């Protein structure tokens, strides 16, 4: 319900390294290829970043109604840019409950 | 072991078929039949129908 | 033996380290790929090299 947005403007972005810094599976890509990210460019990127439940990750796509794509965040119709999501059981999980 | 799902070692076999242009020397488990001939009949020949 | 994140690399069109300089598909390629875990047969505690 609070999530960051964070630009990403006058740099040189190499797209290898993702890979290497989190343990994720698919870089599902909606207006793009993500093996062509390299060689094309834009003109601002913007990262948006929050946790939700497993049930909700494919809630995340241009489109589609639900609960978090209602009422927490929505994608437009025309969304260029790939979604990333992994699990975070080890940082984001504890015996007591999260609040 | 401690690593993520995304950082796992994968076993990878990738099996590679080529289309006959050879005779076949390879065919999965299928009975023959008997060959006739001057009969409009299905015919089977090394995976093609017709 | 792979890792996760480049198992998507083993398909016909693809770039990026495996399918550049390691191993790579044509583009008419005809076949299967078959992919699993070995978490318990390929690593170690203190590091598979
Ligand atoms: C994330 O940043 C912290 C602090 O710099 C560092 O200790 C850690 O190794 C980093 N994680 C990765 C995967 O690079």
């Amino acid at each position: 319900y609070a999530w960051n947005r964070k630009r990403i403007s006058n740099c040189v972005a190499d797209y290898s390294v993702i890979y290497n810094f989190a343990p994720f599976f698919a870089f599902k890509c909606y207006g793009v290829s993500p093996t062509k990210l390299n060689d094309l460019c834009f003109t601002n990127v913007y990262a948006d970043s929050f946790v939700i439940r497993g049930n909700e990750v494919s809630q995340i796509a241009p489109g589609q109604t639900g609960n978090i794509a209602d009422y927490n965040y929505k994608l437009p119709d025309d969304f260029t840019g790939c979604v990333i999501a992994w699990n975070s059981n080890k940082l984001d999980s504890k015996p007591s409950g999260n609040y | 072991p401690t690593y993520g799902v995304g950082h796992q070692p994968y076993r990878v076999v990738v099996l590679s078929f080529e289309l006959l242009h050879a005779p076949a020397t390879v065919c999965g488990p299928k009975k023959s039949t008997n060959l006739v001939k001057n009969k409009c009949v299905n015919f089977n020949f090394n995976g093609l129908t017709g």
